[PDB]
């Protein structure tokens, strides 16, 4: 029922540690992480869709603007 | 030899459950018994490593805090690195417990990490780092074990040393999604 | 950016051909899946997971249908030719799945004889779906035999133990749900590391 | 300009002008010492090498 | 099954490395020269370079440096080899009696680990306190060096930097220090580490991180007074020492890129620096004494000396004699002196010494294209005597046309972009010095050259098209046409895309000293390779292989294709048979089937392999040579439709050479020579299962009595070996080590015979000598 759009990523953040990090909050329905087709790697941005929209709003509280590696991360909504 | 350890070997030709078949749905035959010569036979092995133990022993034993533990909720264990040449696990073990604090009484919810090295020829764990105490004021279940999986993420990132062309962990998923399936070492690319 | 040409000159004069210099080239060869794709296999709906790490196979999966049926298949891949069927799997054999599973193939580092398949839902059920819980689906198969194997060769699709055995296994995670490392749970060759959010068991097959 | 006074270390070796034979090692085999590469990850050795001076911070107070 | 025999005709004569120092004597400065697995030893004397001993190691020399540990009356040496052999050397000499003693030894390769883009790096400590080594990304291996202990127990430390493309060990150092530049995407820096063996981690370096030049590619350790370190890029010149940095931008150097550097001086004050058209310079540190003492560093010049062959190494001797070591050209003998010439250099050759490689292609006598650029050459080899003649320009392809009485040969220029119009040549070249030229109706300029079998002489020269390259070359009669004709195929590279998507199959006919257009073919890219197959045109575009039938209306039409192809680089046939080589995905086997005027796939290997040159060795066995140095060979599956589809691997040999051309030209069975990179020549040729049998246990034997330096096992040298495996040598002789046999003396060839007399051997020997 809720999804979240997370950003500014290190180019080496899997999909699994995405899910490692978000799952702790709250039921994930979906989770895709974009890739480059040409050069085979993480774009650095991606979307988590929590099952729960106020699971989904504490993840975002939680997470957004707080250094994944040394890059701070950058927690949103969308639509 | 030690109660944290778990063992067990089983044989078959033509603790976690095993439906071992062959390509078609035959379950094989699950024994130990003799077949002289090396004419094929399947060797299924499984060591454990109960967590619950290694959690009291570390603390027992390897704590300074430990005189002021009383009991531990949550766990989750996240795996650091892993030695094929040693045959070493090097284990995170992040911990929710309860505790009295420094003589400054009343016990608190707490928050700490245990490095665990397992080897696997032995079985033997040792203890490499034991965490300080630190306290769970307003910040929820999911807050504290998003925290600590990003510590080790940070961790395994600032240690990460390239591996060789040949040595790596195929991973392929795809959902329903990937635009193309690339062959890496011969530049080839199938467009989906 | 370095031309295909000025790059091969380059090799002939200093001996030195590796691929982490044609890194930042182009494809050499692109194919779209459509052209390669046998037409009998269209009512089936197969999903390409990818190539093998060897380029000889590409492998897909099935997930057809109250309970959920997996198969696992294993292509012949030779460029601009069709794909050749070599193997079809049924994974995790006599498991009923009441829900859509978010399945993994993954490859050991030097192990070329055997592929797992890590497949989990999003949440368990007991057809109601039960918060709390997991179930964790892991199958170790055989791959195809790469040449002329003498013990395969004895039939009355008959192949041997060593080129031709399945592994399944089950188990229920708890909170919060472990994590799926990929990498380390199979840096050691013939080994997988699972966490039972109670236990990290060590799981070695080995055929002799 | 700057090229006059390069290094002698004889003044023969080059002043009379001109215009090798191959070792097959028999068998004699004089060696002391060998070369090995640590066998422990550097991660571990790093984590054991930090708990390991922690202990001897606690021998010290107690 | 199939069983082969290797032996080297002509040893490596590109040179990769070379140092000065006291290792056969404290007195005797030597000269130690690297050319591949083969290390020369020489006794700078009167007379200029004695010789004194040629050892050959059971590896490829990837680290080599003489260094003097306290207590030491001499110099030792440190080789480290490709395979991660490492040793420390002795040199003793007891009247007559020559041995080199190996001090330690031992495999300093990681499991994990991926080898770096600039390679190994092997550096020494000033102080002889530690050997350093930087052989994989992300990893610094530390050797200590300690006499008092059974094991040099070496480590890893972790480098955050993970792309270093140049590291030294710093002068004047209380804590051992290194120096390196280091590329990350902010661009390039120079960063300075403490080694602690103590701790077994890197403390912070004596200075600063400074940022450098984008192309910044050396670091020097200048010695004391001066210390600190001298980065060498493409447009600058910089100096770093704690609190001082110098920087100079000459001109001069902007042209080419400097590619090597040698100490004059032994306090650092003037360096030789070696840049890739082979020009010279002289890098100046100008001093300022101090009042405490202490010496500075004022000021940094540069001086241009003149031109030498392209050079891999330099090494100041003595008395202003340099030696030039070349690896695209000849090496040399140079002298510097104070008073200019006619053209103003300050540096005239002495001496020459003849380089073969890169051996880039070849002819049977045997006829080469050897070296690059301004070196490029021709080399006539018979019994071994060898004639060279001068092209100025690189040779690409060769072929000769024995009605014509003439050799084909494919080349390309190098052209500046000037003020006005097109492109000015630099220097002049075979293909603008010719008798006659024509035209087709920095940059390279395509040719091909027509010239005389018996003089050499540039005949004619036809410039291919603006951005066309000419890759392939064939001289054939094609169909029912009685001539002969010079083949070539093209490609169009322009500098804007990345592969060629257009090029051209130009059939050319000498007569009267000109080249006249018979016949053009469009194609939509790169023709790769041609041969001429039963009176029609193979030929390999792209990733399509192409047969070609030649017209009686003098036109190429297309007859059948084989797609399955990533790049079709390699083409040999015998009969109907085609055995197609490709650059990253192995080797495979087509037949031509006449009934059916199509192509039909027999068989592929299914085995990764990187393919440098291929050759059909006879109807069922296939020789391939790939980018990890080695040999192997394949044969058809001697019952299903897809068992028959496989080839199978059945020799496995570790060459360590780079192979570019396989051609053909009782005990042994067929003569394949090979020409590679570092100019070695090779052969290779087949064995009965009982010549093999015999050969097999004489080498077991033979290696258990020759002794090998710094204790490297010759099963484990010649040991298939790429990152993704190892493993043992199979169905290959190594003719080297069996014609030594005829070298150890009497009573050793005994104990090798030792239940056959050694006069049964001598004679088997002495005829396998007899096939070279
Ligand atoms: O280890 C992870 N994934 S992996 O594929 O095994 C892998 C190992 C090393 C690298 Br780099 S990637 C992973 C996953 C989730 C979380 Cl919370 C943390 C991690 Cl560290
Ligand atoms: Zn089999």
């Amino acid at each position: 029922r809720m999804r979240l759009y997370v950003g500014s990523l290190h180019f080496n953040i899997t999909e699994d540690m995405l899910r490692g990090i978000f799952e702790p909050f709250g039921r994930i329905e979906s989770i895709q992480l974009m890739m480059d087709s040409e050069t085979g790697r993480s774009k650095g941005y991606g979307f988590i869709t929590f099952s729960d929209s106020e699971c989904a709003k504490k993840a975002l509280e939680q997470l957004n603007g707080f250094e994944l590696a040394g890059r701070p991360m950058k927690v949103g909504h969308v639509t | 030899e030690p109660g944290y350890v778990n063992y067990t070997k089983l044989y078959y030709v033509l603790s976690l459950p095993f439906v071992v078949t062959d390509l078609r749905g035959r379950n094989l035959r699950p024994m130990r018994e003799r077949t002289a010569v090396q004419g094929q036979y399947l060797t299924v092995e499984q060591l454990t490593l109960d967590f619950e133990y290694v959690i009291n022993e570390v603390i027992r034993h390897d704590a300074t805090w430990g005189h002021q533990f009383c009991s531990f909720s949550d766990y989750d264990i996240v795996i650091l690195e892993v030695c094929p040449e040693t045959n070493q696990v090097l284990i995170n073990i992040g911990l929710l417990l309860l505790a009295f604090p420094s003589p400054t009484l009343r016990p608190k919810t707490y928050h700490t990490s245990l490095k665990v090295a397992w080897d696997l020829n032995t079985g033997i764990f040792e203890t490499v780092s034991v965490g300080d105490l630190t306290e769970v004021k307003g910040q929820t279940s999911g807050s504290v074990w998003s925290s600590y999986r990003k510590s080790c993420v940070d961790m395994v990132m600032k240690w990460l040393v390239p591996e060789s062309s040949g040595r790596y962990v195929n991973r392929m998923t795809n959902e329903a999604s990937l635009k193309v399936l690339a062959d890496s070492e011969r530049y080839t690319w199938i467009v989906l | 950016r370095e031309h295909v040409l000025k790059q091969l000159e380059r090799v002939k004069i200093s001996g030195q051909l590796s691929p982490r210099l044609f890194r930042k080239l182009p494809p050499r060869v692109c194919v779209s899946l459509k052209n390669i794709v046998d037409e009998d296999f269209l009512y089936a709906g197969h999903i390409f997971l990818g190539f093998s790490k060897c380029g000889r196979y590409v492998l897909s999966y099935t997930s057809s249908s109250s309970f959920y049926i997996y198969h696992l298949y294993w292509w012949e891949f030779n460029v601009h030719s069709k794909l050749k069927l070599v193997r079809q799997v049924r994974l995790f054999q006599d498991e009923e799945i009441y829900s859509d599973l978010y399945l993994t193939v993954c490859e050991w580092p030097s192990d070329a004889s055997k592929v797992i398949v890590f497949g989990f839902n999003t949440r368990s059920a007991n057809m109601m779906s039960d918060e709390n819980h997991r179930d964790i689906y892991v199958s170790t198969v055989a791959v195809p035999p790469p040449g002329r194997c003498a013990a395969c060769q004895d039939a009355s699709n008959a192949q041997c133990l060593r080129h031709g055995f399945m592994l399944h296994t089950k188990y229920q995670v708890v909170y919060p749900f472990p994590t799926f490392q990929p990498a380390f749970q199979l840096k050691k060759d013939q080994v997988v590391l699972l966490n039972t959010s109670y236990s990290l068991v060590a799981c070695a097959v080995s055929v002799h | 300009d700057f090229l006059k006074g390069l290094p002698v270390y004889n003044k023969s070796n080059f002043s009379r002008f001109h215009a090798p034979s191959v070792y097959l090692p028999t068998r004699e085999y004089p060696s002391e010492q060998i070369i090995v590469t640590e066998k422990t990850n550097i991660l571990l050795r790093y984590l054991h090498q930090q708990w390991d001076k922690k202990n001897a911070a606690k021998k010290r107070d107690q | 099954m199939s069983y082969n025999y290797v032996v080297t005709a002509q040893k490596p004569t590109a040179v990769n490395g070379c140092v000065t120092g006291h290792f056969t004597s404290a007195e005797d400065l030597n000269l130690l020269i690297a050319k591949n697995t083969r290390l020369e030893i020489y006794v700078v004397t009167a007379e200029g370079l004695r010789p004194v001993k040629e050892v050959g190691m059971y590896g490829k020399i990837a680290v080599m440096e003489l260094f003097r540990p306290k207590g030491e009356s001499k110099d030792l040496l440190f080789i480290l080899t490709a395979k991660y052999n490492a040793c420390i050397l002795e040199y003793k000499q007891s009247g007559e009696s020559i041995d080199i003693i190996t001090r330690a030894h031992g495999n300093v390769q990681d499991r994990i680990g991926r080898p770096s883009e600039t390679g190994i790096i092997g550096i020494i400590d000033p102080e002889c306190r530690m050997i350093g080594l930087r052989l994989y990304d992300g990893l610094f291996k530390v050797i200590p060096l300690d006499r008092d202990n059974k094991e040099l127990k070496a480590f890893n430390i972790r480098l955050e930097e993970l792309h270093v493309i140049d590291v030294k060990f710093l002068y004047g150092c209380q804590a051992p220090t290194i120096c390196f530049v280091y590329q990350d995407p902010q661009g390039r820096h120079v960063k300075t580490y403490e080694v602690s063996l103590r701790e077994k981690e890197f403390n912070k370096g004596p200075w600063k991180q400074e940022n450098v030049e984008a192309e910044a590619s050396m670091v020097i350790a200048v010695p004391e007074p001066f210390g600190g370190a001298i980065i060498i890029g493409q447009e600058s010149i910089t100096y770093h020492n704690g609190d001082k940095y110098l920087a100079i931008a000459p001109p001069i150097i902007k042209q080419s890129t400097i590619v090597c550097h040698n100490r004059v001086d032994p306090n650092g004050s003037r360096y030789l620096l070696g840049d890739m058209e082979g020009r010279l310079f002289m890098l100046l540190l100008e001093k300022e004494e101090q009042m405490d003492g202490t010496v500075t560093l004022k000021d940094l010049r540069v001086e241009l000396l003149g031109e030498t062959s392209i050079a891999e190494c330099l090494t100041y001797l003595d008395n202003g004699v340099v030696f030039v070591g070349s690896r695209l050209g000849d090496s040399q003998l140079v002298k510097l002196n104070v008073d200019s010439n006619e053209q103003g250099s300050y540096v005239v050759a002495m001496e020459t010494f003849t380089n073969l490689g890169p051996i880039v292609d070849m002819c049977v006598q045997l006829v080469t294209c050897s070296g690059a650029f301004k070196e490029g050459s021709l080399r006539i080899i018979r019994n071994l005597h060898i004639r060279t003649v001068p092209l100025y320009e690189s040779p690409r392809k060769i072929c000769y046309q024995e009605v014509s009485q003439c050799f084909g040969v494919l080349s390309s220029r190098i052209e500046v972009q000037d003020t006005s119009g097109g492109t000015t040549a630099l220097r002049p070249s075979a293909s603008t010095q010719a008798l006659s030229s024509s035209v087709s109706s920095e940059v390279e300029v395509h040719n091909l050259l027509i010239i005389d079998q018996h003089t050499f002489e540039v005949l004619h020269a036809h410039q291919f098209l603006q951005n066309e390259y000419a890759l392939s070359l064939v001289s054939c009669k094609l169909g029912k046409d009685p001539n002969t004709y010079f083949i070539v195929g093209t490609a169009m590279v322009y500098p804007e895309e990345a592969e060629p998507k257009q090029g051209r199959i130009v059939v050319f006919q000498y007569s009267d000293g000109k080249l006249q257009t018979v016949a053009e073919k469009e194609v939509k890219g790169a023709v790769y390779s041609m041969v001429e197959f039963n009176g029609k045109l193979l030929a390999s575009i792209n990733s399509t292989v192409r047969l070609y039938e030649w017209t009686t209306e003098k036109e190429l039409r297309t007859e059948c294709n084989h797609y399955n192809n990533i790049m079709a680089l390699y083409l040999k046939t015998k009969g109907d048979f085609i055995l197609v080589g490709d650059l990253m995905r192995s080797v495979l086997l087509l037949a031509y089937k006449p009934m059916e005027g199509n192509f039909e796939e027999i068989a592929r290997d299914f085995n990764p392999n990187w393919m440098s040159a291929v050759e059909i060795l006879d109807d069922d066995n296939f020789l391939g040579a790939e980018n990890a140095f080695n040999l192997f060979v394949c044969q058809k599956d001697s019952t299903t439709d897809e068992e028959r589809q496989h080839l199978q691997e059945v020799g496995l040999f570790h060459l360590g050479e780079f192979v570019n051309v396989f051609c053909h030209g009782t005990p042994t069975q067929g003569s394949v020579l090979f020409g590679t990179v570092n100019g070695m020549i090779g052969l290779v040729t087949s064995l009965s299962e009982s010549w093999y049998n015999l050969l097999l246990d004489m080498q077991n034997r033979l290696n258990k009595v020759i002794k090998s330096v710094g204790k490297i096992e010759h099963s484990f040298w010649r040991s298939f070996h790429t990152e993704r495996k190892t493993e043992p040598a199979t169905g290959f002789i190594d003719g080297d080590l069996i014609e030594s046999f005829l070298d150890i003396s009497r009573p050793k060839m005994q104990e090798v015979v030792a239940n056959a007399t050694a006069d049964d051997l001598i004679k088997v020997v002495e005829e396998l000598t007899r096939i070279h």
